[PDB]
């Protein structure tokens, strides 16, 4: 970050700076970049977990414009407000972050069956949603999260709701935070920097989930990038307080 | 197929990203 | 001995600890082999001069917009006039460009205070001269031919000569402590649905429009020598004040319109050609 | 900082940078942008064995191409840009004994200095913007124009006073060293010799009077302030 | 007196505790008539000497390969040549065999980093001479026919005599401050299934093959007397350094593959004969 | 364990040992045996649990090559991946252990009915699965779970899952970890030393339940016996970075 | 290591934290940054003569 101080030469005199109002209303600061960063972002709203698969996966990276819906581009699982949010406008001035994130997990049921989260560090790719990893057809006797790999479990009946914490396991010192165009095929280890490995969601029969994310205790982000082109329609959209 | 897998030839470098002498990508 | 345990208390159940705050605590479960190792930041770490806030951010001097002054524009022509608005920059029409800084990190809250900084470079050379005259104009607006009505506010008469920049502190004058952003809290509308009363009488809000403006007019005719060009294009620069402040976390008014693709699975989604 | 009366050389107050064998004068002032800081401390974790520095052959100044300002170049327009180290190792200054160590070592740290020089005249103006983008493998085409300039580090020339500008670039990439070279023996799964992206931008349009030059010229020089190599190899010609 | 209780506190269940986890809490409940007496170690206990970590098991010498060199190789040729990466033997073909104890424990997790220690032993005797030397080449690498380039590396150069082996430590240099190992987090496929791209474009990662050799070349042609054999074999052993280092724990790269049967229930499958 | 330094007699020069990459990215060490050993192991996915029986046995043993699956071999109900868990692995290199083990099970129900949990005591048999003690066809009257052992209850309306330690219940100094061959017929008091008793599952109707095991706090393994001959096929399930 | 943990205590669940009540405690999550912050009567608050009472 460069402020431009450095080119603001004038040294005329100017009017007042006054006196800030931050806190007249109450002591809710709300300007700081980790605690923007810190209050969850929806992903996934209601998708479908199928026990004929490996899990659901999520891959381990923070809201931005990596998530973005544009009108007229194919329908995704991806919420379409991602790219909105304060958090994923934050994330799309910074291109590095370190640390842990925080995804809150909802398993829209009541039923006692075990619902597992497990984890998997760095492994170079970056997928999401229902897969057969190396394309098997049945994972109940080679469940992912019976393999050694990190895991944890939900169960409904007792809360369906779960918020884990996935570490910063990669061998890069940043993680890279978007790229400019996310479809395109570029030499494949620098595709995979972009997460720092995935979250594999698995059930026992068929429910749905919803997944919110956030950035941990431990978290930094930097590589500051200067504001992209960005567009607005709001004012189409409301009256004016003059009719 | 899905054009943004690769940027024609003559905007990019071997790399699959825009070439430096590439000026007008702005 | 098998003593019984008389100790209880009531509870209440929730869900989850912390959901909607950013600072407090978090009931989290680290998928770690120790559940209190947390990430080092001892080597790496972010670097000192990344912006910490979000007013670190407004901080940044941004080109807002950019006019041309000839010496053809007579006294009192109004060079420069727009409605000071760190929320919209335009209350008829769609904005797509690169905002600035303040406004971008503007656009994220519900509600901003304290007074904006301007600076104005004229892109000119030693040979060109004129003055022109900044001002500040509260609640009530002057007319585009009333000079007068302009030089009757908060105003700063820049000299252009040897030194070709100035800068204005647009004083935060309201009868609110804080403004309330124009732009909306929430819009659902993704893909450019034509608009109509009803979806407008069923919005987030009501937008409370400024009246607040600031102008920039000629007080003495630009006069560069016939060997110089005769117009010159003065960019005018935007950022918060030392005391902007913000709050209202709410939907980002901007967002990315230039090269914007959605993540894709790789290499399963045919990445293999 | 401040001018004299003028003599049989005219105003004899120039200030000069010299750096090794290699000396630049200016005429007027010059802006700098912030010195700042590098990732420190996994240098001794990435590399088992000491890295090294050749100050006497990396810290020179070297000149680069020439750029152009016509009076037809448009705000944002990009009127130059490198990939760094890349750029000065293959395609400009390609000569220069700044480049000599990279063809024996397999990786690097870098931090440099970028001065910028130019040259229009008293009825001429114009503004042009120098930024820097770390780490833009792949994110070269967004967050990339004079805003985004205006926000990272950068140093802003104006045409017609000429002010010089020093641009201080520190190593922040996302891995510990960069890779300097490709070779058909290397992994193609990783591009390299590329940890940051300058941009020379038009900010405001060179404008010129009656008759006058439609034309200009800048000139950038590089120096590597710190150059720390790692992983020798057998030395291999240069992309 | 029975006065209320007005104490309470609010809750978030969760069914278990400390699941995930190596260490920290766990509210196992004991199957022992005192539910906090423990196993105890006082007289039969771990013995000193036996590994405690995983870092102390790949501390270990073991054979990684053996190679011949004859007095018939020329001046620079290979004699051994390898990609040293610990997270795989082969990225085109099946191993089955003793892999050496570092590379067993290296297969259960997802990154490496540290030098690696090698160890060559000539079977020989004291009419044996020659010399030979051992580089380690990184990033780019050396065409089997030009030793020098094997010799721009780092190097150590070993004249076999009287003394019949050779230490040399392995720099670990790299972009990265660890290394990700080679092998998959996670492979589903246990009835050798016939594999396609769709496969392994839904496999659990991406290999990242390493570029990293060492090499042993002929530096001075092997010359042992008549009476003596004209061709020695040479082990080499290898392991981690001692500031070798591991994390992310991960599905095991190697399994049995001797003498693997599953239990039964005995007697009642049928021990009875 | 002998490190083998003792034939490195070599004294010549070498490079640096550098500095340790441990502790770089986080504190989260996880070299530790007993760390590793004390993650929980997948042993049976959903299996069933039927009231005419009296109970599902679970041999008290911790995770090794014992439980391995071998393509081709008869079907049984442990989960397929057990002997490629990184605890199996260790396991295999040491071939005593005593202490305690700690076993999650999780009951898929929801339902109000008591499931106990009865510990066996090192009595020389090893059998795991639903079985009829002394073949008789009604245990309702004779649960065994009523019988003096030690027992523990579940209520899945409460909790569906419970997680116990057995203890170390043997006249052994050690428990032996591994045969070269589970299924051959030899001196029947060495047989039974694999284990240290039973855990055996016991429902009002039928249901389902999963198990997961690990050690226990009081709990060491020695007798290393250096690794085995291994095996591995990964290299042809993935692409590389170059395609 | 990982030592269980023996410590429990017996619970009666209650849906809300002082319902009926006017003051004493509350259960009420903040729909804030910070769970703790409030609204400041620094500068804007209830003038002297404003009655505070029914009484
Ligand atoms: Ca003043
Ligand atoms: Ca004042
Ligand atoms: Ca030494
Ligand atoms: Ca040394």
């Amino acid at each position: 970050m460069d402020t431009g101080a450095k080119e603001d030469e004038d040294e005329t005199a100017n009017f007042s700076d006054g006196v800030t109002a931050m806190g007249f209303q109450s002591l809710d600061t709300q300007v700081s970049i980790k605690d923007i960063l810190r209050r969850p972002v929806l992903l996934f709203n209601h998708v479908e977990l199928d026990p004929d698969y490996t899990g659901f996966f999520i891959p381990i990276m923070p809201p931005s414009r990596m998530m973005q819906y544009k009108s007229g581009d194919k329908e995704t699982s991806f919420q379409r407000l991602i790219g909105r949010t304060p958090q994923a406008a934050i994330m799309n001035l910074f291109r590095f972050w370190r640390g842990s994130l925080r995804y809150t997990i909802i398993i829209h049921s009541t039923d006692g069956h075990p619902i597992y989260v497990t984890h998997v560090p760095h492994t170079g790719n970056r997928v999401y949603g229902l897969m057969k990893v190396n394309n098997l057809h049945e994972y109940t006797k080679v469940p992912i999260f019976g393999c050694g790999l990190t895991t944890e479990m939900i169960i409904p009946s007792v809360n369906p709701s779960i918020c884990v914490e996935v570490p910063f396991d990669t061998e890069n010192n940043w993680a890279v935070t978007f790229d400019e165009d996310a479809q395109r095929n570029y030499s494949w280890r620098d595709k995979g920097d972009t997460v720092t490995g995935h979250l594999v969601v698995t059930p026992v029969v068929s429910v749905y989930m919803s997944v919110w994310v956030e950035a941990g205790d431990d978290f930094e982000v930097s590589n500051f990038y200067g504001p992209p082109s960005v567009k607005t329609n709001d004012w189409n959209y409301a009256f004016s307080d003059e009719h | 197929d899905n054009p943004h897998r690769f940027l024609p030839a003559n905007v990019s470098n071997r790399w699959n990203e825009y070439s430096s002498a590439y000026l007008p990508r702005v | 001995d098998k003593p019984k345990d008389v100790s209880s208390i009531t509870i209440i159940p929730k869900p989850r600890l912390g959901f909607p705050h950013g600072k407090g605590k978090s009931d989290a479960v680290a998928m770690r082999v120790n559940p209190v190792a947390l990430t080092s930041f001892q080597d790496v770490s972010a670097y000192p001069d990344e912006p910490r806030t979000t007013l670190d951010i407004a901080r940044i001097w941004g080109l807002r917009s950019t006019f041309n002054w000839g010496s053809g524009d007579e006294h009192g022509k109004e060079l420069f006039n727009t409605v000071l608005d760190p929320g919209l920059r335009f209350y008829d029409q769609d904005y797509e460009g690169q905002i600035t800084p303040m406004e971008y990190v503007t656009g994220l809250y519900n509600f901003w205070s304290g007074p904006i900084e301007l600076r104005f470079d004229f892109v000119s050379n030693a040979f060109h001269t004129g003055t022109v005259i900044i001002s500040a104009e509260y609640n009530r607006s002057s007319t585009n031919t009333d000079e007068c009505q302009s030089h009757s506010t908060y105003t700063k008469t820049f000299h252009l000569g040897e030194q070709k920049s100035v800068h204005f502190t647009v004083p935060y004058i309201y009868d609110t402590v804080v403004r309330r952003n124009t732009a909306s809290a929430y819009l659902p509308v993704t893909d450019y649905d034509k608009v109509d009363n009803v979806s407008r009488a069923q919005a987030m809000g009501i937008r409370a429009e400024s009246k607040m403006r600031v102008k920039v007019r000629v007080v003495n005719v630009l006069r560069p020598v016939a060997s110089t060009t005769s117009t010159i294009e003065v960019l005018v620069y935007m950022r918060g004040g030392k005391n902007y402040a913000l709050h209202g976390l709410k939907q980002s008014t901007y967002w990315p319109s230039n090269s914007v693709v959605p993540i894709d699975s790789f290499p399963p989604d045919g990445y293999d050609p | 900082e401040v001018p004299s009366k003028e003599s049989i050389q005219g105003d004899a107050t120039q200030q000069s940078s010299k750096e090794e064998n290699t000396i630049i004068t200016r005429d007027q002032q010059q802006t700098v942008s912030e010195n700042i800081p590098s990732t420190v401390g996994d240098l001794v974790i990435a590399s088992s064995e000491p890295t090294q520095q050749f100050r006497s052959l990396t810290n020179r100044w070297m000149p680069i191409n020439s750029i152009r300002v016509t009076v037809n170049g448009k705000r944002n327009d990009l009127l130059a840009q490198y990939y760094i180290p890349e750029d000065f190792l293959s395609t400009h200054a390609k000569c220069a004994p700044n480049t000599i160590p990279f063809e024996t070592y397999v990786y690097g740290k870098y931090e440099l200095e970028m001065k910028f020089v130019a040259n229009g005249n008293k009825f001429q103006c114009g503004k042009v913007i120098i930024s820097v983008k770390f780490d833009s493998y792949q994110a070269d085409n967004i967050n990339t124009g004079f805003q985004a300039a205006l926000s990272r580090p950068h140093i802003m020339l104006d045409l017609s006073t000429n002010n010089e500008g020093v641009l201080k670039i520190p190593f922040r990439y996302h891995r510990a060293f960069v890779r300097n070279q490709t070779h058909k023996t290397a992994t193609a799964g990783v591009r390299p010799g590329k940890f940051a992206s300058i941009y020379v931008q038009v900010l405001s349009p060179l404008q010129t009077g009656e008759g006058g030059a439609n034309d200009m010229f800048i000139r950038p020089f590089y120096r590597y302030t710190r150059a720390e190599f790692a992983g020798m190899s057998y030395k291999v010609p240069l992309t």
